[PDB]
């Protein structure tokens, strides 16, 4: 029930026919939406979750901090970003010693 | 994390020991284990041979690449050589990354 | 004495010329050779391929040898590359003598 919000750089943005290069109004752009993956994927704007920040004791009330960035944990499952009629088909995986889930 | 090749079944450990040779026992039986041995050491030669596979450099780069080079200028000692007193030293770390590639 | 390989039968000379195409002659006969020609030039591609034999380096030297290296430090231009205006240059002479041998 929030379609007005989108992550700042976190979504693909296509222009309508005849859109300029620079400082174009919101009306000429077309924003995509990844909401289909909100089943397995955390929302881009919101936190991942909360974890304990301290050791608890009768003199110390529990404190729980927010996790804004989370690397891979055993037991995670996720969806890749969607592909679009006007979007890119492929990319070259860089040639490197290691990579993680090399989907563009 | 220090470097090199991670191996599930790495080269095995090679364990060596001088077999103990006891000195003369008491001539009347005692159950205690023998604590008196002949002092010994051993010497010898060890040889190890590794076959390494190489990945050749296919680069189409035009300009010359950086190489590892010995300094041309004069010095009291040669790098990677013995000195006057006869001891061998390695003057610097030599990494393996010189040639280049594209991502 | 400048360098390279002396050859009794070197690669032959390859001579090329535009065949002359004369303009219209006088329509009455004249013995004089025709001095009036159509201005022409020609372009094309030339390809040359040489096979070189190599003599590999057998040296048993322990310490590392001097190599030809590109300078690691930053610069406005890459050596042996085009500049902003697009012209190619060779910044230095590169000789062939780096590895060493015993007399």
């Amino acid at each position: 029930d929030e379609e007005r919000f989108f992550p700042s750089s976190g979504v693909l943005m296509f222009g309508k026919q005849g859109a300029g290069k620079d400082n174009v109004d919101y009306s000429a752009v077309m924003l995509t939406s990844e909401e289909e993956i909100k089943t397995t994927n955390p929302v881009a704007t919101e936190q991942y979750g909360v974890v304990a920040d301290n050791l608890q004791q009768n003199s110390a009330q529990p404190i729980v901090g927010a996790v804004n960035s989370q690397g891979a944990l055993p037991g995670m499952v996720w969806q890749n970003r969607d592909v679009y009629l006007q979007g890119p088909i492929w990319a070259k995986i860089p040639h490197t010693d290691g990579n993680f889930h090399p989907s563009p | 994390l220090m470097g090199g090749f991670g191996l599930k079944h790495p080269p095995p450990q090679i364990l060596i020991k001088n077999t103990p040779v006891p000195a003369d026992p008491p001539t009347t039986f005692s159950q205690a284990k023998l604590a008196s041995f002949i002092t010994q050491y051993s010497t010898g030669q060890v040889s190890v041979e590794i076959e390494w596979e190489l990945q050749k450099e296919n680069s189409k780069r035009w300009n010359p690449e950086i190489q590892y080079t010995s300094n041309y200028y004069k010095s009291t000692n040669v790098d990677f050589a013995v000195n006057v007193d006869g001891t061998y030293s390695e003057p610097r770390p030599i990494g393996t990354r010189y040639l280049t590639r594209n991502l």
